[PDB]
């Protein structure tokens, strides 16, 4: 399953 | 910005036998950026309903796609793949050879 | 056996034509098992391998929401990175993401991965310690300071050591022979006269999984490295792979040549000849 969203760069 | 020229191979899923259902593949790989145009040609004419794999990439970030269609090879029918990409000054056409 | 899980994201801006396109694919080893495309009619995570179809609706729902949120996050990242590099707001740019876990036979984490490329160039990467970043340039150092303050590495580490490992173990249990048992190549040698004095021998490997393979031509049991034409390994379209190796030989000397095939699916390395 995918990772929960990152902070933006 | 990085620009990498696509590698192209055109080939059948199974060894060709005239009159037997098969898949015609055009594998484009090693390219950047991802914008690319790939057509499968039968006797010079664009084949419709050609499907492709989901956009993926290699460890060096270069993209790859498989374009494919179901087809029945014959003696006379000529197949090819036509690729357009920002790195190519003209479209690249690679002919299907059943021995490669 | 040892195994890996990987997710691959591609975001491509198109200023003036709407929000960037976001595509994700997931792999276990060399098998693609999911996709998401932000330009689909009703974007959702979709199965691409039979063994993932058994996951319940809560799985597909959670993942779909993640991809939709990540697409918006990548759109913000692309805005920030054209700012960092002082680039035109009219042009199309690419943000790629690649993450996942390598496990050994016991299913324990060997190595975690979380890394990014901007316009095809490495930008920032989580180090092997899963605690620190390597930035390619002063732009990527802006991202690094942001992610250090936000404790991003701890979020990545928790996933890589936890969900990544646990879900890869699950997919291996449910994929069984499709993922754990290598499929050996079907092999044959073909012969193509060029002239009265030269012929091509071509060694074929078809229908093999995983993609890793070695094909070598030998003359009297010595590798013909400098004289072998080797095509890049290519997908058949049915989850298996193909490769061939060819040598041009003098007519009547074909008996001196053998093709050597090494693949995980073979009981032992194969020696083939024209027959
Ligand atoms: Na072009």
């Amino acid at each position: 399953e995918p990772r929960x969203p990152s902070h933006s760069m | 910005m990085i620009q990498r020229t696509p590698k192209i191979q055109v080939y059948s899923r199974h060894p060709a036998e005239n009159g037997k259902s098969n898949f015609l593949n055009c594998y484009v790989s090693g390219f950047h950026p991802s914008d690319i145009e790939v057509d499968l040609l039968k006797n010079g004419e664009r084949i419709e309903k050609v499907e492709h794999s989901d956009l993926s990439f290699s460890k060096d970030w270069s993209f790859y796609l498989l374009y494919y269609t179901e087809f029945t090879p014959t003696e006379k029918d000529e197949y090819a793949c036509r690729v357009n990409h920002v790195t190519l000054s003209q479209p690249k056409i690679v002919k299907w050879d059943r021995d490669m | 056996g040892s195994h890996s899980m990987r997710y691959f994201y591609t975001s491509v801006s198109r200023p003036g034509r709407g929000e960037p396109r976001f595509i994700s694919v997931g792999y276990v080893d060399d098998t693609q098992f999911v996709r998401f495309d932000s330009d689909a009619a009703s974007p959702r995570e979709e199965p691409r391998a039979p063994w993932i179809e058994q996951e319940g609706p809560e799985y597909w729902d959670r993942n779909t929401q993640i991809y939709k949120a990540q697409a918006q996050t990548d759109r913000e990242s692309l805005r920030n990175l054209r700012g960092y590099y002082n680039q035109s707001e009219a042009g199309s740019h690419t943000l790629q993401s690649m993450y996942g876990c390598d496990v050994g036979p016991d299913g324990r984490l060997l190595r975690g991965h979380d890394q990014y490329a901007y316009d095809g160039k490495d930008y920032i990467a989580l180090n092997e310690d899963l605690r620190s970043w390597t930035a390619a340039d002063t732009a990527a150092q802006i991202t690094q300071r942001k992610w250090e303050a936000a404790r991003e590495a701890e979020q990545r580490r928790a996933y890589l050591e936890g969900e990544c490992v646990e879900w890869l173990r699950r997919y291996l249990e449910n994929g069984k022979d499709k993922l754990e048992r290598a499929d050996p190549p079907k092999t044959h040698v073909t012969h193509h006269p060029i002239s009265d004095h030269e012929a091509t021998l071509r060694c074929w490997a078809l229908g093999f999984y995983p993609a890793e393979i070695t094909l070598t031509w030998q003359r009297d049991g010595e590798d013909q490295t400098q004289d072998t034409e080797l095509v890049e390994t290519r997908p058949a379209g049915d989850r298996t792979f193909q490769k061939w190796a060819a040598v041009v030989v003098p007519s009547g000397e074909e008996q001196r040549y053998t093709c050597h095939v090494q693949h995980e699916g073979l009981p032992k390395p194969l020696t083939l000849r024209w027959e």
